């Protein structure tokens, strides 16, 4: 029943900023961490960050603050995230997941959206 | 793990949850709790006002008349009986959400008002006075 | 229980007390479990039996608790155990010709 | 950052096998890493978390051991459903970084 | 050794049969007569409404022993008594095996009003919440699983019909099956479909004639459905067959509903004449001025139709069917015509529950 | 002798009985056309619900700023006089009434309110900084 | 009785919400465990980020209003630090 | 002016139960607690029980239980004596009357009924 609804593929040039969003339904959005992840084809899975739903603080890795912005918006429950200076190698699929949040840590990822699709 | 901090599960939103865990958001949980036009649609809004203020003061004065005014958790001086369905500290509050512990005292809980009302602020007074 | 005495070609009538006097959802079936009558809330209606046309009811007597059937022009087959349900109380009246 | 390597890569067996395969950790992670299944076209799904504990919905014939940097998942009957690709990420510390993958057939 | 403790504000409900105030959306001006009903006794809704999913909680519902029901009955009765106004009334009266009851009649100026239902929220008052299981295999009873706390409800609408169900609310997965007890043979059966059947059902411009259309090919898939549905319940090998009627008052053995401020009784015996084994259906409608009223015993005569063109398009959403238990194959006889299960149907995943936030636990506390 | 318990003796039931026994009841006191119908019948009495409510939260202020918060019998620290009609408690408490009390302390009952909210609460709360 | 549901339905109003303004500001008094004092103090300790004076200086030297107007910055960090480090801190540890 | 009015003569055969009345007036009901006094003819006064108008609890002597019931009703301000398995030694008036209720305990009976007679 909880899903996780996002836009539609994009297709952006080199150098401009790319936007995705992520509703939530069957859940109350402000419960549960959410994380965002990428991947290019043939890979495996590298994170991006995660941010709170309550409190809008992110959390992204060492290699890309000032690279990737996480917003959230309470009235439509839906969380925005914004890369920018986009290259060649951030070509892939994305997926925005809920994070089961079992005594306030991170435990798993059980809620996937369907991937949207950048070039 | 890493955290962020807490999280905001909503009015009501912890019922489900264990006993440990719900009694650190009873803040939420008591936030909560508090021309034709003219004449028909604006005095129902004042009423439902009214009634909702007025059932916060009575349950207010229902918790200050036991010494227990303002606070939200507080302590008293009535023992635990060991016939109101005695059980270890860790199921209490590990094991069990607030749901099934009311389903399992319900037949006690006028005697635990009782012995609350008549003990305590009737006499921790009435002692100090003497 | 309740034993009634018929004739042949005569109009008779069973009583059925509830406890309330408001309309209760009630039901008058036969030895084999078929509906005759009932009704369904304000009105009235009838079963697949053989006594479709033959067994009528006092719309009157319906708030006042009482659920009568009125048979008429009865028969040499008639002669059941009739069960009348309401209230989950299930009454047996005999009737014979 | 902590890099988790899985063994072995690649892999083919028959239906009904018993197999069992590792995740090791550079650091220790006590048992904070968790064990994950994606499809060809299709998003991952959540199967183990904290390193033992079966996800709701999740057939009883898997299961996952493992403690410090050795983790393993095993699979009792192999099944044409469970042919994907298994993942183990950890999230003691940062970053969050996954296996580079394991593709049964 | 361990002492005691109150707790304020703990998340806990216990079951209440309180009342409700509507809170539909009226317009204050318009003479729909059902706009002036809810302008003198509900107040505009919440253009936000909240809704909150609960956690792992189970909550035990209850379908045929509801407490809205009962609200929703008394409601729409002062509805049809401040809106309909009748030109002669019957009412048996019977003040007190011996007894007489006479017939009382009152004379009421009647003129012709407009009639078209407005949708209708429930709204319970502050301190109270209502609970809602959003399980899409519901059976009507028992457990649910995935319960959550609702404001408010939908815009339900007050239709008024039985044999059939107009304007109503749709499931998710497929065609459900509900009753209170199955192999009983006296409690009726709800059948809500997945898919709307259009029906068009109007008065061409005699005037006691009235053509209702319904599409062949929808029914017929809507009824293979059905029996797919019911052949899961009584053993997947017996053919069912689908009669007409038996018996009763005008008001039960055929389709009746109201189109325009005008009583429609429409035949019902082109569409259940199927048996079922391992392009248009027009209907004779005939419009009336004697009915038995549905809210009480008696009998109410009314005006002679308007002239012009009355048409009435609607969707045909559920069910209610009774099975003719016997000694092989079963009948289903399509009955209905208490008014409680043509609300029952759409009010059956609701529950009112009573906040009580006051608990008290043991403690290792002092003083 | 034998008994059973206490008694409800009404809202203002315990007037004229003993001082002793009238403060074990303070509980009892403490606790306590369509549009025409909704225009002079549906205001009035919303009107005396909100200047009850106003009144009791007035009051619960007032006891609020002596530093009782919210406790029927309170204890405060202020020297008793040896004036304002000084007796022994036994007769203060065992042959009086509540009514003879109030009546006994008419002219003297601002000094003693002056005393409680000004230069002791202030002073304590002082002495807490 | 036209100034009675004109002149009456607004000065209901008004009295309803300036009561339930006063409720809420007491409720969030009693969450921060001054329950009716109107000076209290409590468990916090004052981080000297928040900028500090002599005693003298901000208790002789300021009026209310210029100390309402600096702080002003850092308020609601003050307000959850004396929520939760007083009244998730004083209790948890009362509950062994 | 504080009366309590009870209910008129009742007549009885015996083993069935039978129930009186007493009604209190001239002063608040649930302030005194209600002793139950039967009178045989050439003997002396009984004591039943007595009931707490407020709480509901009653009390009642080591030879009447199951046999003699008390039950109150605050809404109308009456107490209902029930009396069952009647036999020939029951036949006699009925008192109700209001104890004087000093400091919690049982001090006297003040206030008496005009009383009702039963025979079986
Ligand atoms: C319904 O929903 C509720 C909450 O919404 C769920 O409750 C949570 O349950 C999970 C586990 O199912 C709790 O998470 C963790 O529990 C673990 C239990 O410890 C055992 O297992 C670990 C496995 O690694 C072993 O290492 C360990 O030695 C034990 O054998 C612990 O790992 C965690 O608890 C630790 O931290 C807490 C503080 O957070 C301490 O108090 C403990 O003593 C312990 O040190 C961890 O908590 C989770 O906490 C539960 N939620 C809450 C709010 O308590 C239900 O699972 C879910 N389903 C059902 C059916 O009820
Ligand atoms: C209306 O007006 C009357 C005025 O009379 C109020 O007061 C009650 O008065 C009676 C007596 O007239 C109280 O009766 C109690 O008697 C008990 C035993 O009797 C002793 O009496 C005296 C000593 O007081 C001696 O002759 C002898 O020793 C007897 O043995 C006492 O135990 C009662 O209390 C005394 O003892 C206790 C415990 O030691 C002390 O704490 C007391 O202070 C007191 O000294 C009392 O004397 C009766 O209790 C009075 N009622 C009260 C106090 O509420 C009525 O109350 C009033 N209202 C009504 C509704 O009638
Ligand atoms: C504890 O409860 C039992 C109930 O069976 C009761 O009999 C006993 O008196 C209680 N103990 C107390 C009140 O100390
Ligand atoms: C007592 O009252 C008298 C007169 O009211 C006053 O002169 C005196 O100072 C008071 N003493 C105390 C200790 O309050
Ligand atoms: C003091 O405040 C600063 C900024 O507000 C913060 O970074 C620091 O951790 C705080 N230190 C203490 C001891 O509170």
């Amino acid at each position: 029943q909880e899903v996780l609804v996002q836009s539609g593929a994009e297709v952006k040039k080199p150098g401009a900023s790319v936007k995705v969003s992520c509703r939530a339904f069957g859940y109350t959005f402000t419960g549960n961490a959410l994380h965002w992840v990428r991947q290019a084809p043939g890979q495996g899975l590298e994170w991006l960050g995660w941010i709170n739903p309550h409190s809008g603080d992110t959390t992204t890795s060492q290699k890309f603050q000032g690279r990737v912005y996480m917003t959230r918006d309470k009235s439509i429950n839906t969380a925005f995230l914004d890369v920018t200076r986009l290259t060649s190698d951030d070509t892939g699929i994305y997926y925005c997941a809920r994070d089961k949040y079992y005594g306030n840590e991170a435990v798993g990822m059980d809620v996937w959206g369907q991937g949207t699709s950048v070039t | 793990a890493v955290g962020i901090g807490a999280v905001f599960l909503g009015f009501l939103g912890a019922a489900g949850s264990t006993m440990g865990a719900a009694s650190m958001t009873l803040t939420v949980q008591a936030r909560n709790l508090l021309l034709l036009k003219l004449t028909v649609w604006g005095i129902k809004q004042l009423q439902a006002r009214v009634l909702a203020v007025e059932r916060y003061l009575r349950d207010q004065q229902l918790l200050g008349i036991w010494g227990c005014s303002g606070k939200l958790i507080c302590c008293t001086n009535v023992p635990w009986n060991s016939s109101w369905s005695n059980r270890n500290l860790s199921e209490i509050w590990d094991n069990m959400t607030w749901l099934q512990w009311d389903k399992e005292i319900s037949n006690y809980t006028q005697i635990i008002y009782g012995l609350l009302e008549e003990s305590q602020n009737q006499q921790e007074k009435n002692e100090q006075d003497l | 229980k309740k034993v009634v005495l018929g004739k042949k070609g005569d109009t008779v009538e069973l009583t059925c007390t509830a406890s309330q006097k408001k309309s209760i959802q009630f039901h008058w079936k036969n030895s084999n479990q078929i509906k005759i009558l009932g009704n369904q809330g304000s009105f009235l209606t009838k079963g697949p039996s053989k006594l479709n046309d033959r067994a009528d009811s006092r719309r009157s007597l319906w708030d006042q608790g009482n659920f009568p059937l009125i048979i008429k022009n009865l028969k040499i087959e008639d002669s059941d155990t009739y069960i009348c349900e309401v209230e989950d109380q299930k009454e047996e009246v005999q009737l014979l010709v | 950052d902590i890099q988790l390597t899985q063994s072995p890569s690649f892999l083919s067996a028959s239906v009904g096998d018993k197999v069992t395969i590792t995740c090791r950790a550079s650091q220790g992670v006590r048992n904070e890493l968790a064990w994950y299944q994606q499809k060809p076209g299709k998003a991952p799904n959540l199967l183990i978390y904290y390193a033992s504990t079966l996800q709701s919905g999740v057939p009883s014939r898997f299961s996952a051991t493992g403690s410090g940097t050795h983790f393993t998942l095993t699979v009792s009957s192999l099944q044409p459903e469970d042919f994907a690709t298994y993942f183990c990420q950890h999230m003691s510390s940062y970053p969050l970084t996954f296996g580079g993958g394991t593709k049964v057939e | 050794n361990l002492w005691v403790t109150v707790y304020y504000g703990v998340p806990v409900w216990k079951d209440a049969e309180t009342t409700l105030f509507c809170a539909s959306d009226a317009k204050a001006y318009e003479t729909e007569k059902h706009n002036v009903w809810a302008t003198h006794a509900c107040v505009p809704t919440d253009p936000n409404p909240q809704e909150i999913h609960l956690e792992n909680v189970t909550e035990e519902f209850n379908m045929w022993k509801n407490n809205m029901v009962e609200q929703m009955h008394t409601d729409i009765i002062s509805l049809w008594d401040q809106s309909l106004k009748p030109c002669v009334k019957l009412t048996p009266l019977c003040v007190t095996r011996l007894i007489n009851c006479n017939t009382s009649a009152i004379t009421q100026a009647c003129p012709k009003v407009s009639f078209e239902p407005i949708p209708i929220h429930y709204c319970a008052p502050a301190g109270f919440a209502i609970l809602k299981c959003k399980d899409k295999k519901f059976n009507g009873t028992g457990p649910c699983p995935s319960v959550s706390t609702v404001q408010c409800t939908h815009g339900i609408k007050p239709v008024v019909s039985t044999q059939l169900l107009l304007n109503g609310s749709l499931a998710e997965e497929e065609v459900m099956i509900r009753s209170e007890n199955i192999t009983n043979n006296a409690k009726n059966i709800l059948v809500q479909f997945n898919t709307p059947v259009q029906i068009n059902c109007t008065r061409p411009n005699d005037i006691r004639q009235a053509h209702c259309n319904v599409s062949k090919a929808t029914w017929n898939e809507t009824l293979g459905k059905v029996v797919k549905q019911l052949r899961k319940h009584f053993g997947n090998n017996t053919i069912i067959r689908f009669a007409n009627s038996s018996g009763g008052d005008l008001e039960v053995t055929t389709h009746s509903f109201n189109c325009g401020g005008e009583f429609f009784y429409c035949n019902t015996s082109g569409l259940f004449n199927s048996t079922w084994i391992s392009d248009s259906i027009t209907l004779p409608c005939r419009i009336k001025q004697i009915i038995n009223m549905w809210q009480r015993i008696g009998q109410a005569m009314y005006a002679p139709p308007i002239q012009g063109v009355i048409r009435c398009v609607s969707n045909i959403t559920g069910l209610i069917l009774t099975r003719d238990g016997g000694s092989t194959t079963e009948t289903f006889r399509p009955g209905g015509g208490d008014m409680r299960d043509n609300w029952r149907s759409e009010l059956y995943k609701y529950k009112v529950v009573k906040i009580e936030p006051l608990g008290v636990a043991p403690t290792r506390c002092k003083r």
